[PDB]
């Protein structure tokens, strides 16, 4: 029943005793439920050392991975240039699912199309879809720039991509002119930030391969920035901010901030800002190019330093304090410009900000999750605040990567007690939690499950989320924050000593109990 | 008016490639409630046309995602590399009772996570092993089904000779699934090879066991994923009604009650669409009648409970009427807070393959007005009940592509537009309220009387917010 | 006992056994406590209706104040002025405190001398004490300025600070020149934004009321920004963003941004920013000038029309975003410039991120409390919102004040559940969260302990504070934030939302218990 | 280097005036600890000069912040304006165990927030029916005291009149307590006069009362306020040695505790600044003897532990013994980890009347120097204690102005600075590690052995903090 005046959804209204009563009954009449008792002993046994030890022991079953496929990351990056339609070569399942999970991150369209390849294209390939698809794209949704992906299915069955783009010029389905870089996207390779390094590298070659003669290093005297697989839009703004706080002169290479980010003034746009295609024709000409997430960037590196003689340097990506000033100090090196006394204030706010929250940040011990080089950056940014990277985890990091977070560790007294797991799923993370419990986990949306998992076991044992990274779908709007520089460091300090006081005062709440330490004053 | 709506749709084809623009010219109609069949007015469940941006779904989404996905105390593995599980973990709101990790594993993904020695070898022989590891960490499991993705039947894998020899090695239920995305045109042929492999896998297993005892008054829900709760606020009227609802196909499902329902006396199916394949073949094996119904408002649901009741005995039939008059003045009480706020709005549906018609007695019983409606993937026989449900001369379209969507709404001008995730954020910009009616935007129950109440406070909400005055500068 | 590697500190050290029983037997011992059964049965009853009605006929005792007194309005109005020096004439005790009571919200030195008056100024007054403190201040701290405001003593027995201050320049104890403005700041008349009001107003009169000869209205193009007593960084800076971002030629009267955010780079900046004594002296000049909380500048608004004669526009607080809209527009028309396309665009975001969060907001139920400008503002823009604001208090609110906020309730269906209430304090606001219970306080940190005596009562009872005003002292950095303009409605949604969906989830994260509605997706 | 010590007070004096310059020079001394009186080098308890930015605070705070408003079980109206009781209001991290609000009120501001007509016509009426309303709505407590701010006695209010009058009113102890700001030159008054309110209004409440049951053992911790649980940290040491500890003066004290401390055999006294008023007293009217101790430390609580022991029999120098060898390990373990860390680290001190001398010694178990101390409102018989426990030719200051301790600082370079809120947040900007030793920064405790592995940790974890290494910009 309801009563009108305060109506009651799934929760509270399941709780109800009618609807109680009726679940037990449906329980004990025709579920077949192992009892209570089993549950418990079984869920007990998943939390121990002796679970743990088998849960690492997988090698062909995989349980709540931390990465998605390629196609997501080449449409992300298809994105951020201007008036271009990211489009999916295969079949058109993919595509509902790219855009619903960008819908859900960023809630805003996301626009995407696929050319629907079915069991008759698996039988004759997908020729037919292209040369049709890329006709009625064009003519129905006005890009000025179409960038194929691929799908699995397209894969497997060796879709000549370049050929079939090729004849639906020749015949005539699109001018020969219009752009539609391409690139192999297959999703049983790497993860979604291969896809963006792979869709990002076929951009830059469609604009700057067969026209390199009469291109001049440094003639423009910019910097070119790659920012990699980036769904923080305060990343893309602080790092244009930072620069034009320097008065340098750059390209952003894939900038989907606009389109991510349109007002609601009653007209939906399908495009807004991006990328030109003048800017990709022209990188060239700069004096060198930045890649601010290069441990998925191997392909675009190879590339730019190959074919457009690019002296890419060696930066981390620009995370916490150290870094932060390493990437203003190559950007001044590379640029002439000097550090401007604006952004020295700045990076001195950080630091008045570590010495106010250090007493509450030491020694606190976190397991975290991510891509690459967004998990390395938070790695290095916890050392520097003094914090203990217990757990740290990257489904879809490499040998060369575990490598250099390791020395990282090895550098700081705060890494003797870190370990760095590649290729492990969060399943695996969850037995860690448990038998190594850390006080939070950073990571993202899949974590409340774990905590969830680490609540059932007593209160004593609950690991808070703390949500950073991608997805985050079960809060709003934190995708306009920022990681990068000391805006994000900020932010990131911020949240981290906000949440141990958040937790504290939820363990001191108790009254007679435990609020002797429920102080006004932290 | 008619022409108007006619002339509207000519107007929209004008933007196409000639291919394109006669295929999209069957799909699109002005209604008619007179004609006796659909397929002379509108053509249904065909490919997409390429490049269009269809919001179409695939097979797996069919089968994995909707029918097999919800059933709570089964593993089910997503087979093939690891985009297709991750994307859809927990995005549907299948709800259920369980210990999750434990004795329910509907929220998690397992997944083969297809690597390239995996597509050039086969991944059968990681499949059994996968398996093995499964049984280990999970031995509370009560069977497992493989969800195929695009790559195992394109490069050869028989997943089914791996179900049966593990399945017999380990004597447990494994049920080998080809929903790959590339069969079918949508996710509408992923219901159908679901429901196939319940009947050939799960569905037969007691056809001998003559251990539980049947009720004259034993029904099975088929059709209900238990969004946000619906077919708990189901059951609870129909067993108030006196009936014992033995099986949940699939929301909250369990398999044993699945192995459970060849035992019940009448099936009652929702989701036409997703479950009439498997009713028709209860009905051909074991003679077990079934009837569509309709839980969306008071009008609906007190229809669909009078002719469920009057399939069984006097006494059915007398809780009906007392279920009826014990609810009668919560869901009045509804209508009298509601009605007045939401009389008259004009609304514009899009969605799946049921609830573009079945939810259109729910607007109108706080007089709303369905001025269109269309469907992903219905069938000839879905949009045959849709012609009678909708108005004379509104509008109707398969398959709606992105841009006409968006133009149909710019001339239509509805007041709300009920559709989905992906269609969300472009509406709202434009500053028309939208509510998603496949997730209900987080909220629900819908379905039977205690959903009516929440799906009426969610459409005032959101039509009639204070936002939607704000989106104009007042400089312009 | 410790155990070396895994120390604890208060919490959870107390929670030993051996500590545990210690405090019993001190309790029984010798504490002579009522039974736990008669104090049980007293919070029980400090929670009913019955005794609600009891506290709300109080006459005479307050009980957790909502408000402080003037001269830390007074401290607070001086910072905001280049090189100058806040000097509370009076007894140190309370220049201990107001320095105190920043440093705890703000992170950050907060620097305001004593004349130490005692036992000896109470009987002759605090004459001595004037001419010895501002020759020591001036030669040992060299500020610019000293401005001077006054303890309940030093009212009380009466000094005439006109008269000490024009003795110490006659008697040579300071130059005649140097600038010491003054104001009579009495702790029992009003509230800590009165100390304001009468600073600012006392500044603004010492360098302009025998000057006003040769100034015109308009000449300098300006237009002057009054920002009253304000504790978020981000405020000062959202104005002084917003008016630079349309091109309006602007001057900030009271200005503390710098001071109160200096950079840790080795150096103590005792002062740093702030209005200079030409902006004040060239402030009659202006095209008119804008008070950004105009409910505690009362007195400065009848100086600033009476003498520079400024037609001072009816603006609300610029929060939310009608009063923002409104604010942008009366700048635009009195400076002549246009509200540029950036700022178009922001208004858009916020209003798409209302669209994005209004179906979690709609009809959530907020306690909320602080001064009458703020507090005004929150219920607009939560009456925006679609929320209901059902207990609003402001202790230091007046008749007029409750009259107009009253009728913006009025205004729209959302505020017809809401009451106003004027000179109630916290302990009257904690029964009301027990009698009439929302689903939120708002409020600053003194509401931790309403969150402490809900919960006491059960869980179902608890109401979650989310910190907005001031102080907030336990927890870091939020006076970094901001409540203003279109970015501050932006941070007040997003976290009004994500707080709303913490507590759901906290809600629904009981396995097989409630976490059937623990979404993934919100 | 003494001469060079006194190089800097004359250099640091050369910006006053003549008249601030001569007094202040009598409140900075180089060290000499063979002096036999310290007023011979440094003169103390003085007035602050006007306009120096003294730290100090008023007798309010060492009135009501200190002294009365740790008592739990009682309820301390803050007579005045509003201001003193806000700012004043949970500073102060004195612990207790409690239903406040219920039975416990000591984190609450109560007060009469005057107003110009309370200023004007007297503030003893209002005060009047503000006790009728505090009994009404607070029932449980167990006495009344008034705080009494500035204007108090400005105004010539009769407090006592309304304190004996409404007492035998309502038959509860109601203290008036004239602490207003204005008396005396700091905190220090404060608590000789809150002392002298104790004894004149509560202590002798049970002189005529032989009921309590009297064991040889029986103490009185007197001036520890559990900063942090201070008091708990060494309550248990006195009571594992075979003591009863009876009362805590005053943190999470009771008033019951009071007036049953004549029935005490042995006052132990920590903070002599404080209490060391009220000590006298008790061994006048009751005869009860008292000696100071020092739980600051493991040299320290090692020595107060077996003086105390001292004063009683061999059973409890036995019990003694078995502590010091119960806790030896646990220290020796703090020791060997955080000693290394610490070791010939130079740490400079500046605090109120206690704390300057008695943290000397902890922190040479950890292998630190004090090379410079100072208090707000120490009198010279707390400096007479001081220059014993600190090395020669460092740096004593009294009310130190804000000008010379930056300026001490900046020559003398620490290693860490251990001061409270109003300095805290300069010395960071200098780069200079800072502890807060008035709260503690949120820790603690720092009494006893327990307190002790806290205080270590706590000293280490910011002088060897990273950040501290970050100050200048790679760029300058
Ligand atoms: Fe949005
Ligand atoms: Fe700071
Ligand atoms: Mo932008
Ligand atoms: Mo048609
Ligand atoms: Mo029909
Ligand atoms: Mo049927
Ligand atoms: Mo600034
Ligand atoms: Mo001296
Ligand atoms: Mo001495
Ligand atoms: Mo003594
Ligand atoms: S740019
Ligand atoms: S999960
Ligand atoms: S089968
Ligand atoms: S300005
Ligand atoms: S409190
Ligand atoms: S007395």
């Amino acid at each position: 029943s309801q009563q009108v005046d305060k109506i009651k959804a799934s929760y509270p209204l399941f709780l109800d005793q009618d609807y109680k009563d009726m679940l037990a009954k449906k329980r004990d009449g025709f579920e077949e439920k192992y009892p209570q008792d089993k549950i418990d002993e079984v869920f007990q046994w998943t939390t121990t050392k002796e679970y743990q030890e088998l849960n690492f022991q997988r090698e062909a079953l995989t349980v709540n991975p931390a990465k998605a496929c390629q196609p997501l990351g080449a449409v992300l990056c298809a994105l951020g240039f201007e008036k271009t339609m990211p489009y999916v070569h295969g079949s058109q399942g993919c595509v509902a699912y790219f855009r619903s999970y960008f819908n859900r991150h960023f809630r805003e369209p996301v626009s995407c199309v696929s050319d629907s390849m079915t069991e008759d294209a698996a039988v004759f390939g997908g020729q037919q879809n292209m040369k049709d698809g890329l006709q009625n794209c064009k003519a129905t949704y006005k890009p000025d720039m179409i960038a194929v992906s691929t799908t699995c299915m397209a894969e497997v069955i060796g879709d000549d991509l370049n050929a079939f783009i090729n004849n639906s010029k020749k015949e005539g389905f699109i001018p020969d002119e219009f752009p539609v870089p391409f690139a192999h996207t297959p999703s049983f390779v790497g993860s979604h930030v291969t896809g963006w390094d792979n869709m990002f590298e076929g951009i830059a070659r469609y604009f700057t391969l067969k026209s390199m003669d009469d291109k001049v290093v440094g003639s423009n005297k910019k910097i070119n920035i790659v920012p990699g697989f980036e769904t923080y839009l305060g990343n893309f703004r602080v790092i244009k901010r930072m620069l034009s706080e320097m008065g340098v002169g750059y390209s952003l290479l894939s900038d989907p901030e606009e389109v991510l980010d349109t007002p609601a003034d009653g007209q939906f746009r399908m495009y807004a800002g991006g990328t030109t295609q003048e800017e990709m024709k022209d990188a060239p000409n700069a004096l060198n190019t930045v890649l601010l997430q290069p441990w998925h960037l191997e392909k675009t590196k190879k590339f730019v330093e190959g074919t457009w003689k690019h002296e890419v340097p060696k930066l981390n990506i620009p995370m916490g304090l150290d870094w932060t000033d390493e990437f203003l100090m190559k950007v001044s090196e590379i640029s002439g410009q000097p550090i401007p006394a604006s952004l020295t204030k700045e990076r001195g706010r950080l630091v008045d900000m570590m010495t106010d929250s250090h007493t509450w940040l030491h020694g606190k011990r976190f397991a975290l999750w991510g891509d690459p080089d967004f998990v390395m950056g938070l790695v290095k940014f916890l050392l520097e605040l003094g914090c203990e990277p217990v757990h740290i985890l990257c489904h879809n990091g490499n040998k060369r990567w575990k490598k250099a977070v390791d020395a990282i560790l090895a550098a700081s007294p705060y890494g003797k007690n870190a370990t760095v797991y590649i290729g492990k799923d969060l399943w695996h993370l969850r037995s860690l939690v448990f038998t190594d419990k850390p006080d939070f986990m950073i990571g993202n949306s899949y974590g409340k499950f774990i905590q969830r998992d680490t609540l059932h076991k007593g209160k004593e044992f609950e690991v808070p989320l703390i949500r950073i990274g991608f997805p985050i779908f079960d809060r709003h709007h934190l995708h306009r924050s920022t990681t990068l520089g000391y805006e994000g460091a900020m932010q990131i300090l911020t949240t981290l000593v906000n949440s141990i006081l958040e937790r504290l005062d939820e363990e001191t709440r108790g009254m007679q109990a435990t609020d002797y330490n429920h102080d006004l004053v932290r | 008016s008619r022409e108007e709506v006619e002339s509207l749709i000519q107007e929209v084809l004008e933007v196409y490639p000639e291919k394109a623009r006669k295929d999209r010219n069957k799909h699109l109609a002005v209604n008619d409630p007179a004609v006796t069949q659909s397929k002379k007015c509108i053509i249904s469940n065909k490919k997409s046309q390429p490049g269009l941006m269809t919001i179409r779904g695939c097979a797996y989404a069919g089968s994995k995602g909707v029918v097999w996905g919800p059933i709570k105390d089964m593993i089910h593995i997503s087979h093939g590399p690891v985009g297709c599980g991750q994307y859809s973990r927990a995005g549907r709101r299948n709800y259920y009772i369980g210990t999750t990790g434990v004795n329910a594993f509907v929220t998690m993904n397992f997944t083969s996570d297809f690597q390239e020695k995996d597509i050039v070898f086969g991944g059968d022989k990681k499949l059994a092993k996968l398996i093995d590891e499964v049984e280990t960490l999970f031995p509370l499991n009560k069977g497992i089904s493989v969800q195929s993705e695009c790559p195992i039947g394109l490069i050869g894998d028989d997943i089914e000779s791996v179900s049966k020899v593990k399945g017999a090695e380990l004597s447990k239920t494994i049920v080998p699934v080809r929903c790959e995305g590339f069969r079918g045109v949508s996710q509408s042929l992923g219901h159908h090879i679901a429901n196939d492999a319940v009947r050939d896998w799960v569905l037969g297993k007691r056809d001998e066991d003559t251990t539980f005892a049947s009720t004259p008054y034993d029904v099975a829900i088929i059709g209900d994923y238990n969004i946000g709760g619906d077919a708990w606020s189901s059951r609870i009227l129909l067993e108030e009604m006196g009936l014992r609802c033995v099986a949940q196909w699939s929301g909250d499902g369990s398999i044993s009650e699945i192995e459970l329902t060849p035992k019940v006396k009448l099936n009652l199916v929702h989701c036409y669409r997703s479950m009439n394949y498997i009713s028709r073949h209860m009905e051909e094996k074991y003679g077990i009648p079934w009837m569509e119904y309709n839980f969306f408002g008071p009008t609906k649901t007190i229809e669909s409970l009078r002719a469920i009741a009057a399939k069984f005995d006097e006494s059915i039939q007398k809780k009906c009427e007392e279920v009826i008059a014990k609810y009668k003045p919560e869901w009045e009480a509804v209508v009298a807070k509601y009605r007045p706020r939401l009389e008259g709005k004009r609304v514009m549906l899009y969605i799946g393959g049921l609830r573009p018609r079945h939810v259109i007695g729910a607007y109108e019983d706080l007089g709303m007005e369905v001025v269109g409606t269309g469907y992903e993937f219905a069938h000839n026989d879905d949009y045959d009940r849709t012609m009678k449900e909708m108005g004379d001369s509104t509008l109707l379209y398969d398959d709606v592509t992105g841009y006409e969507f968006e133009e149909f709404v710019k001339r239509i001008k509805p007041d709300l537009i009920g559709s989905g995730i992906k269609e969300k954020f472009i509406f709202q910009k434009m500053g028309i309220p939208f509510r998603e009616m496949h997730s209900w935007d987080y909220s629900g129950p819908y379905h039977g009387f205690d959903g009516f109440a929440i799906f009426a406070r969610d459409m005032d909400m959101t039509l009639n917010n204070p936002c939607w005055k704000k989106l104009q500068a007042p400089w312009e």
